[PDB]
């Protein structure tokens, strides 16, 4: 997974099928990826928010969550 | 050899007091007629081709959607509505729904939040069902006349004269060598109702078909026009998933080329020779004006009714007409006694012949093309018979 | 008796040097012409019928929806979205809304919950507005020729010869007894613009109409094709109610056959004889080729202009043409002097006669069918006059 | 002066044994032919006009929406759904959404409330794109015949005879003075494929165009029919704003007349003379029946191939045909030797002439109108040549 | 009104116009029908949930409610 | 701005561009107009509710609010 600062204030994570059930370090915090419908990067790619959940808050109905880092998004190709 | 060319009958022409001869010819596609004058060599007149060079693109349908750059935006139940830049952009499919929000997705109040998912909808390469409409006045009817010898591919036939006709273009003057200046007035007539006709073509086994206008316009697939960047009704191949906290997945409905081919089974195949969109049905009725010559007319006698056998049993031509081939054992040449009756009334002729003069010639002959009413019918070639069931008029299979 | 048959004029035929005679005939629907040769009996030639046997079903509209198996599914504001099996099924109408939920409907949190209602949408028996499209090349033009006696229903007329024609089929040879072999070349022409024509038929007072293509395709009713199980745009007759806690009622918009009949008032009625879809307007222009005979031609003199009276005043035929009947008190037989002028210019003839040769015969005659430009016009039958207002071109009533 | 009238050739007519003369004429729009008999004065026969008086209104599109009486209704999250009387009314656009509600907008519980905004959608004055469909059988083909002097506007031409024809009306008898009673049988043929033709007209620089059927029906604009009060698909010009507590603004997408005119650039302009909807392309092929006279026929010799120059270089006519004018320096009168070849094969004639007999007359002549296949072609007028590129068939610009 | 166990775990009540403002016994509990838009059984039939409301809870915006019995639905034809 | 009692129980205020950021007296209470997208009266007119907010309650996401007067609406033409 690659961590980058986009044209907007948002921090974008470009992940693949190998990055499923793994943790990536974003700035001063940590981001967890749990997306199962992942694959190799291509044109057919889905992009959404990785919710910045507070201290000890358990994630509800989400496959991407982050701690100590705000304004963070995840993108992945579905060609696998 | 083997020539289908039918000799000119006395009834087809009239010689005037001032020396003018008006020869009336009925030329179907492939059908040939031999016109001869006293002292002048025999000339074979025939309708070579009925086609339209690259007709207008009407509608192009997408069979397999190319989905790209999917973006999902979501906000808390107390916050404003979720917005995306793709919502007010062309060639994009967007869906607005309500997502369950709480502390697990970081929202102060438990309830329903605004969510929107957008995807750039386009078409996958070589996956288009393009349509073509014929312009009745733009269809070329090539009429060729040559003397009744074989010449190479690059070299041209000596005495061959070409004359093309349309609905608008009707009169031309040909310098037919020995015959001098002849006035050709050919009345154009299509064998296909062009108004209710669309040429469904797939990107390069059949890949082109002659489909009905009403069947084509009601295809449940995303469509656009020649020049347009975006696709209209793109949601026909886009299926949105259940709305989760901040995620809303987009599903492609897949390829529809297989679904189309199943509905296109039995549909008459379109004939495209490069850029020429050919029509295998139709005729041209000409009125030749000749001067300073005596026409040689040969009137036919009727063939022996008892001496007929099937060479090729009556079958579908592939353009709503019935084709058949007969073998004659008697004396040649003669005129084929051909008729047909609908099962019930054996006294009323229901045969509508495409072949103007079916004849058994010295060399060849014996090909009969005709139109028959729907239902059980009996075709008669003298004493020789055959039962044929003509299928009812249809626009195509269900989609 | 009473025969409308018009005797052949000298101008209509030409006798060649080689003995060939080319007789040109204009045969409208019902219109008869008498052709006679020196020594041979008189023959009546007429266009019997213009029809197409069972044309293709284009679109079938539902007038009264048959709603069945209505199911409503609902979930609490914190729970997931409500789903039904009928949502991803064919021939079903589904609506998604938000319902007010609390402790009164057993939900832990007060707010808005997901609700979905689905109904199986089909059509009620004998409540379909089926459409039919004519195939221009498939329309039969029956031409009959009999000698100028009455015979029973089961028995056939002695000397009667039947010859059917289309756009594709044009030339046939008839063995017309005493006249021998005659070459019939009949040019087919429809009196209705078939391209912009649809036959709206209801399930079995008029039950069939000749409607315009543009009016038919824009009918705000659920539609499908011949073979399809499900109905497209079924929501046109389905109205969903207000969303309650776990209930969402479905309302039928009712029967639309009465709404259709009101818009179909004044629309030309379609003529269906079993499976034969008849066209009451049209003609056939033939060129008869005769050999080894002398044709007997009788040229008409003009009728007395002052001796004309209306038998039946000019009225609408029911197929965009004007029909009229005249009574002549002078000497018979003669050619009717008929013309028409548009209110303003009394020197320019605006009459476009369907009847090729209107004549007062010894027995019958006096029927005149013609086309007139829209607006106030004055029809002249010699000295006899009548003002006629032709209505402007229309596609149909509003729906 | 300057008359284009072409003298009758010997090949065009036949004199019978019984004294009947059948003169065959090819009359294009504007094209004139001079028919002369021995001892009788010369008569000029020509096709004056091809038109249809006020054809049927198919679809009328709204270019600029007239929005009025906008009403917004909203309720608290616990209260029932917001309703408006305009929701179940005709000619109104309504949108249902969820608005954020709390104590700031006076609601007991914090959440999402029901909101609905309705606007009366109509069309702004003089902002309609009305469509017109031609009825093939209703199109008038005015044929006029006068002697070969100038007369005032109010006064009529002495010897002038008018005869109008359609597809249905084909035979009429004219009392052509010195020539007596002449039988005119004119076969009608349109130069435009009327089936795939719609006349797009704007409310009163071009304001009327001849557009394709498929291009017109797929216009992304609100539409209705002649007589209907309300507008179908009115949401095409209505854009709803973001839902606030009790307010939801409605935005007009603006005028689309400028967007339409850009797509209509290069599209053939429609010709409307008051109520007469003229077609600038087409012809009429007549068969004149004459009695008790000797016809004077003048056969043409071929023009000198080397003595040709361009008066007006080959250019687009404005109705899918090619127009050109030539200047001849040799001996007059003669028949123009005109042909054309597609770049590659210089032995096959691809020219499809609209002008039946192009001739250099004593006074005028030299106008040549023809149809050419798409691609690079070379037009030959004897030795004189010119390269022409015919554009491919198109339905119109993208919208 | 007829009480039956469907192909699913749900208990279905098939009622008519006569069953309006009446009480039907379903398993170990009781079900109350208040639907006014009822009629004779036919193809045109509406089916929905009969909310299992807790001890002493008053019904709000519902025409079918049940006590002590879970997973219960009501169906009725509208041909009367 | 003109105050009037409609065919319904609602009190309607017909205001123009001049009435922007002004206060109008309606019955026993007061109404405040804050709409910026106002103009001269014509056919193209927007009509909505002026929320009756309680004692000392601050207005949230609204351009028209009233005190001490219930059932009050605002209408204005957008031809300016």
């Amino acid at each position: 997974a690659t961590v980058r600062k986009e044209r907007d204030g948002s921090t974008v994570i470009r992940a693949e099928g190998k990055d499923a059930a793994t943790q990536v370090r974003v700035e001063n915090g940590t981001c967890v990826i749990l997306a199962t419908d992942m694959g190799s990067w291509c044109d057919d790619s889905l992009s959404y928010e990785c919710v910045t959940i507070d201290q000890g808050e358990e994630p509800v109905d989400v496959d991407c969550f982050c701690r100590n880092v705000d304004g963070v998004y995840l993108e992945y190709g579905r060609c696998g | 050899g083997g020539s289908r060319c039918t000799h000119l009958e006395n009834r087809d022409f009239v010689t005037g007091t001032q020396g003018t001869t008006r020869v009336t010819l009925v030329l179907e596609l492939g059908g040939c007629v031999t016109i001869t004058a006293e002292g002048k060599p025999s000339m074979d007149v025939w309708l070579d081709a009925i086609y339209q060079e690259n007709p207008a693109k009407t509608r192009e349908y997408c069979l397999h959607a190319k989905l790209s750059d999917t973006k999902v935006a979501a906000r808390c139940p107390t916050m404003g509505p979720a917005t995306l830049a793709e919502e007010h952009q062309g060639g994009t499919v967007c869906k607005r729904d309500q997502s369950d929000r709480g502390d697990g997705n970081h929202c102060g109040l438990f309830g329903k939040g605004s969510i929107v998912a957008c995807v750039k909808a386009a078409c996958e390469a070589k996956k288009k069902a393009t349509g073509h409409v014929y312009d009745a006045n733009k269809i070329v009817y090539t009429v060729k006349v040559e003397p009744h010898d074989y010449v190479a591919a690059n070299e041209t036939h000596s005495g061959r004269k070409t004359a093309s006709f349309t609905i608008s273009s009707e009169k031309t003057i040909l310098t037919m060598g020995e015959y001098g200046d002849v006035s050709l007035l050919c009345r154009v007539a299509s064998g296909v109702d062009l108004a209710q006709t669309v040429i469904l073509e797939l990107d390069k086994l059949p890949t082109a078909w002659q489909v009905h206008r009403d069947w084509f316009n009601d295809l449940a697939l995303p469509w656009k026009h020649e020049g347009a960047q975006n696709w209209n009704n793109a949601e026909r191949l886009v299926e949105f998933g259940a709305p989760h906290a901040v995620k809303m997945d987009v599903y492609n409905l897949g390829d529809q080329t297989g679904v189309l081919l199943k509905a296109l089974a039995g549909v008459p195949v379109a004939h495209i020779e490069g850029t020429k969109y050919h029509l295998k049905s139709g005729h041209v009725t000409c009125e030749v004006g000749l001067e300073k010559l005596k026409m040689k007319g040969l009137t036919y006698t009727m063939c022996d009714k008892t001496k007929f056998t099937w060479k090729r049993a009556p079958t579908d031509s592939g353009h709503d007409t019935v084709v058949m081939e007969v073998t004659f054992s008697g004396t040649k040449p003669c005129r084929i006694p051909v008729r047909a009756v609908a099962h019930g009334s054996p006294d009323v002729n229901v045969a509508m012949l495409i072949t103007p003069n079916p004849t058994i010639e010295n060399n060849g002959g014996g090909f009969i093309e005709m139109q028959l009413p729907p239902g059980d019918n009996i075709i008669y070639v003298g004493e020789l018979s055959h039962q044929w069931f003509q299928k009812g008029s249809s626009i195509g299979g269900p989609f």
